[PDB]
């Protein structure tokens, strides 16, 4: 599949996502951003079927933005992740289900803690220190199982990530054209435009 | 079918072939794989002929209606999403189309959007779609520079299709060129591959393998 | 009295009348005159087209429903559209399904029943137009008069609209004469134009004021206007 | 055809009243008297079987009906409206409760359901309110015994005892005097028969009086045996004979 | 047709008013009085039971104070029957919000939905409006203690102290005379009882004719608590506030 | 079900239900909007028929359709919610399908349409509301101010007012606002708005609320103080003469 | 392919002397891949407990559903729902989806507040009820749990003994199932208190 | 009361008639056709000085060869315009050709009588008739330049010149004399501008008035203030000329 990774450190959540977009025999793009911002402090990465993927993310986006405008308040990550799990659990038993897996990372300004959520097209939701969708988990979970600590700093976390992206480029069959990283914290969402050699 | 479109200094270049098949049978060598959505927008035909020709003409209507309604020329990003959303409404039904929506709006500049019946919509600088896409990528990829003259870029296109028309059995007929500027697009003739091949061989010395 | 029984078509007056339907009929009398007459070979329509200003145009009074049938109107033009359009579908359905030309008598029955439905259910409104239908089918030429009430009648000739009684009488008088104008359209058309000018008053029929329609044995229902009607004025 | 009465036939008057609900209540007033009394170990509800011809057999009719094995009803107002409400009540007790929890609803809730029916007949399109009031009595494990009154408006309230219909005013007063929170079921039955006697003009016997009680479980009225937890219905309508025997100790 | 018997419950008067809403309010004006007073550490709801009897079972009764959520409650004034149809849809809306977001529904969100429902009958459907007005008393962690009021029109607003039903003008004035921001719950409880005691159309203010509820955050816990007083409870507090 | 035609023509060619809808607007509190040279300001008055309200929670009069567009109104409150909600949803939908936030002119035309629709659709009464919609188009700095009414008509204004005594305050603005030189400052633009409201608010520091919208989703609602201050400075303008 | 075997996990409930116990593992995986070691399968509504094994998404869904229902139930009935009633609610809730069921295996445990009687019960995916007096088992390692219980178990154990027994049944059963384990939790319920303990077990 | 689709004893439909009254109260709109194009003119009519007069759209484009002017309740015209535009673009999608001006007109008129509370003819859902009239002007290869008057009745007429709105009755009288088959576009421009000046309560200027036209060469264009202002000046001059 595509590379969708997520790690929650001390005061932020980091999301890494493959930049490649291959269609059959040709790699059509090497700069794709498999993510959508749902609110100032909530980001969601996704991977799955060709159309479903974007249509779902944007749909979820539109709804969370609408809640924000209507309530002039930003829903906690936990709540946003509950809305998403619900949407997928509906989809799973609908006529033509959404085949999209997502990682939701946000900073709860009220609890003042970062949170990471992993949800699959079935509507399976689980909260984790670090997670991934697709095969990525297969080579990265043991790395993180080994080198992960809850109090790590965003810098420490960004290194642990580079470690994972390295193992993935070494053992994974596909050329995913590197990853795009993003940090979510008390101050919002920013992208680490320098990881192609960090 | 081979269709390409790339962005560069002089704007956008669009080149396509004109072969239509039904198995090993060549139905037509005179197909127009470039749908002229309007004086500033272009569509490319790859995948199912009717699916593209029809839904793209439909797109044109939708765009025109948007302009009457909004008293403002439609953006390329939006015309691409109308096609994108329509096609996704039929996801699973069997539509077959791989297309590129190309345009130049004062607000976005030169822009290219890839849109297939899978629901995939991608913005990018270079795109090759069709059964001859890899052959055009080969040529195009290794001779592309944002700094191509509108004349050298035009040639690189024409030549990228020639490459694909040769190797790919499903591509051929003639080449159709378009230049995308903000004032709109400019047609740059129909080039029968029949003659263009020989010409390029002689003048360029390429296709050395073939016996002339 | 009448005020308590004309609020809609689902109400009968104590004397058994349906005013809403009757008011509809009124719309026809208020309409421009038009005449219809036939022989054993042809059926003709003659209409007086009315206009708004002198800067406006003369609204069409005749509509073709098929190659062998057509009608002229008097009253609410929009309703004539709805009805003639319905008649066109019926003509069309007969061709497609049975490969058969819809008989005038049947077209009439169809019209009657459509009109009737709008005079027995709440919410509807009778149609406010009168129609004269001519046509040539398997049993010769035909002329029908359609009233919003639903009554469709087969005649040799007739007229409807403002001052129609003038023409109707003339026809009722000329009967034995025109009913025998066979194998000669130009003559039946003249007897037509004459009968209609019997309802004039305001003005005289001009070229862009008169309108003629003719159908028959080897004549596909065709319409004539302007210069075309010159040779009859 | 097609019900074109999609608007409310019950609306607000400038004074703030709801005419039809008012008139409906007027109809309840006109109806035959019926009452209810809650004791410490039961409840009783009664009314008068005002035969509408000596040729009519008042037995072929029930003013006191069973809703569930532990809930009975009685009314005052328009008979036909009560009749359909009893059917609807019995059904809703199943469709909205027994079929979900596998147990009959508790008095208040079933009563709450009936109320909803009437309330809708107060606002839905093209209909008039129900011209009756009900005295529903029952018992459930977690609430004990209870007695509720439901008005055409759709309102309802619990009572220690109460009456409705013709001589309700008189009857109520008489009850307020005799009632206490230490009455045994029999006492209330007696009091009931007494209160009823005033409102009764003509004959007063087991064939003109209809009375039922929500007392103990009647295992003998179950119809089958072999299931410990199933103890029998608490609701029991009294027989013509049962009534008279008490009318003597009146 | 049927147009003959159509009251047209949803049109404007020449003065731009909605007849039915107006009249429904007129109806509410004869309903038992209900007051909501919001203190710094809690909220108080009190209402007068319209029509009572020696025989009326009060321990089982509830005609004005309904629990919607664990942190939200309402006092009613108008048609009890109508109130319930709305009260139930609110309790559901509360639960749906929870099921979807996994968080308790914010007091205002519940109030707005309920008020939108009313507004509906005001604009389409040819049906009569609900003859009901609500005083919502709830608490959430996004605004803390809140007091709202909604009526037949579908409009709602916030209050520090407010009453609905009969003698509101009198009740409002008395409240507007003795309400102080730094008030405490028991203070509010007293102001509440006293206000009713002066607007009551009855002889005296006895417990058997009252319903009481408070939303406080018992310090020795840290969680907000709803308490709907029992007959014996109202009776005690009644003696204490000095109304015996 | 119910589909009675409630908004229909009368002999003189008037739709009374729509006219009566306007009357409901005339009765509602006052609202005003004035566009500066780099901003737009909306001000609304607050009734006083009762006072013991909790302004924290009580719904405010100026709403955000999106992050760059706001909407205030005069008329029935309940009815405004329906309109606001519909426009809010259209705002998000338009982003999704066109990948670009609605323009103020567009969001306005949409709201007007909803209103017009409710004037010739069986079974429903028109909206007893008139609105003021302001903001800046995406990637544009020229302020936008629009007004809509029950009939479904809408247009743009340099400044405008709706509600009770709007007749007054409009006169004030008509002779205090120069299109030639609009309140070149956020400050003097907020002032012209408070001044205009004071013409009718009759001393109401807590009865007036302002909201300033600047280009690029820069919306903020002044607090009593910031407003109260403006009031103070204005009262001296009168006395100092 | 088999929904009830995508995520894994097990639940077991036992009755003792005036007490009931219910325990579950903490695994949540996707086929062979282990994903979470904190996925609990026991929930409670008032004094009633509900264990749910099967397809996780449905395990979550049903929990949210019964929360919702028991809530409105308390608001209308003005009392907390009992084990026996809740069982009926679960059953009809499931059979409601007879032709497209939730792929779960529910287990109910609790003491009847009014009678003080212990109560446990199991359900198949379409609501069939099994009300045992000794023990109920559920999950990918249900065969193992059956062997474990049928042997270990004995009537009227004390809260302190029942804990040992239900923990031993759970543990050893889970260790013979590739899809169960990764931690476990055990609930001991008495008419007055409820103790929740986490167990120490293999993590392979 | 009395059904919205009721007939008056004189044979007319009440709602439609009353609809025509609201139209008389509408802004003025004039149209003049010449063998050089068609000119459309409307009275903006601003209800205040603060109202930005150019946000007043009473002349819209249907297609590149069709435009119209509206008089009366204008919010009503919105859905008629949308329909007209869709009809024009649609006809093109299906026939790969421009829609004939008359047909476009006929299409709009077809929505006219689609009203009631249960009219037994189809599914006419719309509570009342439209309270706005339209002046449709354009050019097509079959009948060249054309001007049409479409009413809420559902009927339409073709005019060489026509005025609708508050000053119509008189303005139409003017046109009756002024118009002649040899007018030039410019002549018609001044004529329209002149009649608007006579009937307008306000002083005609390039801010409360607006022109536009349709020519086979450049299609439908709406004159910007400057272009109009000048024509206004050129008009004052030739007037004072005698
Ligand atoms: C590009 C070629 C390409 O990119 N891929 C090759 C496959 C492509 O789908 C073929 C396409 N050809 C056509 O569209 C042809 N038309 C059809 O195939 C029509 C098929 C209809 C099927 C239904 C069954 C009908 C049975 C009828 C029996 C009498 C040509 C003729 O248009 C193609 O060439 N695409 C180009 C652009």
């Amino acid at each position: 599949m595509d590379i969708i990774l997520g790690i929650r450190v001390q005061d932020s959540v980091i999301l890494a996502s493959s930049k490649a977009v291959t269609r059959g025999i040709s790699v059509l793009k090497d700069s794709d951003d498999k993510t959508r911002q749902l609110s100032p402090h909530t980001l969601m990465s996704f991977a799955g079927e060709a159309g479903d993927t974007v249509q779902f993310a944007e749909y979820i986006q539109a709804n969370i933005q609408l809640y924000s405008i209507r309530e002039d308040y930003e829903l906690s990550p936990q709540a946003v992740s509950s809305f998403v799990r619900q949407e997928l659990a509906k989809s799973i038993r609908s006529r033509r289900p959404y085949q999209v897996n997502v990682l939701i990372g946000g900073y709860d300004k009220k609890k003042n803690k970062p949170e990471l959520y992993q949800i699959d097209y079935l509507g399976t939701k689980v909260e984790l220190p670090y997670g991934a969708h697709g095969y990525s988990g297969f080579y990265t979970f043991s790395l993180l199982d080994h080198h992960y600590r809850p109090d790590m700093t965003t810098e420490e976390g960004l290194d642990l990530l580079k470690l994972c992206v390295q193992e993935l480029e070494k053992r994974m069959p596909m050329d995913f054209k590197g990853v795009i990283v993003k940090i979510v914290d008390k101050d919002g969402i920013r992208q680490v435009d320098d990881f192609q050699a960090q | 079918t081979t269709t390409l479109a790339f962005r560069f200094q002089g704007g956008i270049i669009v080149a396509v072939d004109s072969r239509a098949t039904a198995g090993n049978w060549v139905a037509s060598q005179t197909v127009k794989k470039v749908i002229e959505i309007n004086p500033f927008l272009l569509g490319t035909m790859a995948g199912g002929a009717a699916d593209c020709q029809f839904w793209e003409t439909w797109l044109g209507s939708q765009c025109r209606l948007h302009e009457l309604r909004e008293k403002e020329r439609i953006s390329v990003a939006a015309a691409s999403k109308i096609l994108s959303n329509l096609v996704y409404q039929y996801k699973g039904a069997g539509l077959s189309m791989g297309t590129m929506i190309c345009g130049y709006t004062r607000k976005e500049g030169p822009t290219i959007y890839y849109v297939d019946s899978d629901g995939t919509r991608l913005k990018g600088d270079i795109f090759c779609v069709g059964s001859g896409q890899t052959f055009a990528y080969g040529v195009l990829d290794s001779n592309y520079k944002w700094d191509l003259s509108v004349e050298d870029a035009l040639y690189l296109g024409k030549r990228s299709i020639l490459a694909a028309a040769h190797r790919d059995a499903y591509s051929g007929g003639s080449v159709n060129l378009y230049h995308v500027t903000e004032d709109g697009w400019i047609y740059h003739g129909n080039h029968d591959v029949g003659e263009l091949f020989w010409k390029v061989k002689e003048e360029e010395g390429s296709f050395n393998n073939v016996i002339g | 009295f009448r005020n308590n029984y004309d609020g809609d078509t689902v109400t009968f007056s104590p004397t058994g009348r349906l005013f809403q339907v009757e008011y509809a009929l009124e719309a026809i009398k208020q309409g421009s005159v038009t005449v219809g007459l036939r022989s054993n070979t042809h059926a003709v329509l003659v209409a007086l087209k009315r206009n708004a200003d002198e800067l406006s145009s003369y609204q069409k009074k005749i509509i073709k429903c098929d190659e062998h049938m057509g009608l002229s109107l008097a009253g609410l033009a929009p309703d004539a559209r709805v009805l003639s359009n319905y008649l066109r579908q019926q003509c069309n359905y007969s061709s497609l399904v049975f490969n058969r030309k819809l008989a005038v008598e049947r077209a009439g029955h169809l019209l009657c029943d459509k009109a009737q439905k709008n005079t027995q259910s709440y919410g509807g409104r009778p149609y406010g137009v009168g129609l004269l239908i001519i046509g040539y089918d398997k049993s010769g030429a035909h002329l029908l008069e359609f009233q919003p009430s639903g009554n469709v009648t087969e005649l040799y000739g007739t007229a409807i609209g403002a001052r129609s009684q003038g023409a109707k009488t003339y026809l009722e008088r000329t009967l034995d004469t025109f009913i025998k104008i066979d194998g000669n359209p130009d003559e039946l058309i003249k007897a037509g134009v004459e009968a209609i000018s019997q309802s004039l008053r305001d003005e005289s029929l001009t070229v862009d004021n008169l309108s003629i329609a003719i159908v028959g044995k080897d004549t596909p229902f065709t319409i004539y206007d302007g210069e075309a009607v010159a040779k009859y004025i | 055809m097609t019900d074109r009465y999609s608007f409310s036939l019950t609306t607000f008057s400038p004074s703030g009243k709801l005419g039809q609900i008012d008139y409906a209540l007027t109809a309840v007033k006109q109806g035959v008297t019926s009452l209810g009394i809650k004791a410490t170990n039961g409840v009783v509800i009664a009314t008068e079987k005002k035969s509408s011809s000596p040729l009519a057999m008042s037995e072929t009719l029930s003013k006191v009906s069973l809703l569930t094995p532990d809930i009975g009803a009685v009314y005052s107002g328009m008979g036909p409206d009560y009749r359909v409400l009893v059917d609807k009540s019995r059904k809703v007790a199943h469709t909205s409760y027994k079929r979900i929890y596998g147990e009959y609803p508790p008095t208040k809730l079933l009563v709450s359901e009936v109320a909803k029916i009437m309330q809708e007949a107060t606002q839905s399109g093209g209909v008039r309110p129900f011209g009756v009031s009900l005295l529903i009595a029952g018992h459930d494990e977690f609430n004990g015994f209870s007695l509720y009154q439901v008005d055409p408006s759709g309102s309802y309230f619990p009572w220690k005892a109460t009456a409705i219909g013709k001589g309700s005013v008189a009857a109520k007063t008489f009850l307020e005097k005799r009632w206490n929170d230490e009455l045994e079921l029999e006492d209330a039955i007696h009091i009931a028969l007494l209160t009823l006697k005033e409102s009764v003009e003509g004959e007063f016997n087991g064939d003109t009086i209809e009375l039922a009680i929500i007392g103990d479980e009647n295992p003998d009225l179950l119809g089958y045996t072999g299931i410990p937890t199933d103890k029998g219905p608490r609701f029991r309508k009294l027989t013509s004979q049962e009534i008279n025997d008490r009318l003597e100790a009146l | 047709g049927s147009r003959r018997y159509d009251s047209r419950t949803t049109i404007f008067s020449p003065e731009g008013r909605l007849y039915q809403v107006e009249y429904a309010l007129e109806s509410i004006s004869h309903a038992g009085t209900a007051i909501g007073i919001m203190a710094s550490d809690g909220i108080v709801l009190a209402a007068e039971r319209k029509v009572t009897s020696t025989l009326l079972e009060q321990d089982t009764s509830t005609e004005k104070l309904y629990k919607l959520n664990d942190k939200i409650a309402v006092a009613v004034a108008g048609l009890t029957a109508d109130a319930e149809i709305l009260i139930n849809t609110a309790r559901i809306h509360a639960q749906n919000y929870l099921k979807t977001y996994n968080e308790d529904i914010p007091v205002e969100i519940l109030v707005r939905r309920l008020s939108d429902i009313k507004q509906g009958y005001t604009q389409h459907g040819g049906l009569r409006p609900f003859g009901v007005s609500f005083i919502y008393a709830g608490y959430d962690d996004r605004y803390g203690y809140q007091l709202y009021t909604s009526n037949p029109s579908g409009n709602y607003t916030g209050w520090k102290a407010i009453s609905v039903g009969a003698n509101t003008s009198a009740a409002q004035t008395l409240l507007q005379m003795d309400y102080k921001d730094d008030m405490k719950v028991d203070d509010a409880i007293e102001l509440a009882l006293k206000t009713l005691s002066k607007t009551t159309d009855s002889s005296a203010l006895t417990y058997d004719r009252l319903e009481f509820a408070t939303i406080r955050k018992g310090a020795n816990d840290g969680e907000v608590y709803q308490k709907i007083f029992k007959p014996q409870e109202i009776k005690d507090i009644l003696v204490k506030t000095g109304i015996t | 079900g119910y589909d009675r035609a409630l908004s229909i023509f009368s002999p003189d060619g008037h739709i009374f239900q729509v006219e009566y809808a306007l009357e409901a607007v005339k009765r509602g509190t006052c609202a005003v909007g004035v566009k500066g040279k780099n901003c737009v300001v909306l001000g609304c008055e607050r009734r006083s028929t009762l006072k013991l309200q909790d302004t924290r929670i009580t719904p405010s009069k100026v709403s955000k359709i999106d992050s760059h567009v706001v909407l205030s109104f005069s008329g029935l409150n309940a009815d405004s919610r329906i309109l606001i909600e519909k426009a809010r949803v259209e705002a998000q939908s338009h982003r999704l399908t066109l990948e670009d936030p609605v323009t103020v002119e567009y969001l306005t035309r949409y709201v007007a349409g909803v209103q017009q629709r409710y004037t010739q659709s069986g079974g429903v009464r028109p909206f007893g509301v008139s609105t003021l919609i302001a903001g800046f188009d995406p990637r544009d700095d020229e302020p936008k101010l629009y007004q809509t009414e029950p009939s479904g008509i809408y247009s743009s204004w340099s400044a405008q007012t709706i509600g009770r005594n709007s007749k007054t305050v409009r006169e004030f603005l008509e002779k205090n606002y120069d299109r030639k030189e609009p309140p070149a400052t956020v400050e003097e633009c907020v002032k012209l708005t408070v001044r205009s409201l004071l013409e009718v608010v009759q001393t109401g520091a807590k009865n007036i609320e302002i909201t300033v919208v600047k280009p690029d989703s820069d919306i903020v609602a002044l607090s009593s103080e910031e407003i109260n201050q403006y009031v103070t400075q204005i009262e001296q303008e009168k006395q100092e003469q | 392919s088999d929904p009830s075997s995508i995520n894994g996990g097990i639940v077991v409930a036992m009755t003792g002397k005036d007490c009931v116990a219910i325990a579950c593992d903490l695994r949540l995986g996707s086929q062979s891949l282990g994903v979470s070691n904190k996925f609990e399968k026991i929930f409670h509504y008032g004094h009633v407990f509900l264990g749910i094994t099967g397809l996780a998404t449905d395990v979550t869904t049903l929990n949210e559903m019964f929360r919702y229902k028991t809530n409105l139930y308390k608001l209308k009935e003005e009392r907390a729902i009992e084990p026996e009633t809740f069982t009926q609610l679960v059953s009809s809730s499931l059979y409601e989806r007879r032709f497209g069921p939730y792929f779960v295996g529910p287990v109910v445990a609790g003491i009847n507040s009014k009678s003080g009687k212990p109560f446990i019960a199991g359900f198949d995916l379409i609501g069939c009820i099994d009300e045992a007096k000794d023990f109920i088992v559920s999950g990918t390692a249900s065969d193992q749990l059956f062997g474990m219980c049928e042997s270990l178990y004995e009537p009227n154990l004390e809260p302190e003994d029942l804990f040992e027994t239900i923990s031993q049944a759970l543990l050893n059963a889970a260790d013979r199932d590739a899809l169960s384990g990764w931690g476990a939790v055990v609930y001991i319920i008495k008419k007055d208190e409820v103790v929740k303990r986490y167990l120490k077990m293999r993590q392979d | 009361d009395r059904g919205v689709s009721t007939f008056s004893p004189e044979g007319r439909l009440f709602q439609v008639e009353y609809s025509l009254e609201a139209i008389k109260l509408g802004s003025t709109a004039i149209g003049i056709a010449t063998k050089e194009g068609v000119v459309l003119g409307v009275e903006k009519r601003a209800t205040s000085p603060l109202l930005e007069s150019d946000s007043i759209e009473k002349i819209v484009e249907i297609d590149r060869h069709i435009g119209c002017a509206m008089s009366g309740l204008t919010a009503d015209a919105r859905s008629m315009i949308e329909h007209a535009r869709t009809a024009a673009v649609t006809h093109n999608l299906y026939y790969d050709e421009d829609i004939n001006v008359e047909s476009l007109t006929q299409s709009v008129c077809d929505l006219a009588l689609r009203f009631g509370e249960g009219a037994s003819g189809e599914e006419r859902l719309m509570s009342r008739p439209f309270g706005v009239a339209l002046l449709i002007a354009g050019h097509d290869a079959d009948d060249g330049y054309q001007l049409f008057h479409a009413e809420p009745s559902g009927t339409f007429y073709r005019y060489n010149a026509k005025a609708i709105g508050s000053g119509s009755e008189g303005a139409q009288a003017e046109l009756l004399n002024e118009w002649h088959s040899s007018l030039t576009l410019k002549e018609a421009e001044l004529l329209v501008l002149k009649i608007l000046k006579q009937v307008m309560e306000e002083k005609l200027d390039e801010n409360n008035a607006q022109l536009s036209c349709i020519t086979k060469q450049d299609g439908f264009k709406i004159y910007d203030n400057e272009k109009t202002a000048e024509l206004i000046k050129e008009l004052k001059e030739k007037e004072a000329a005698e």
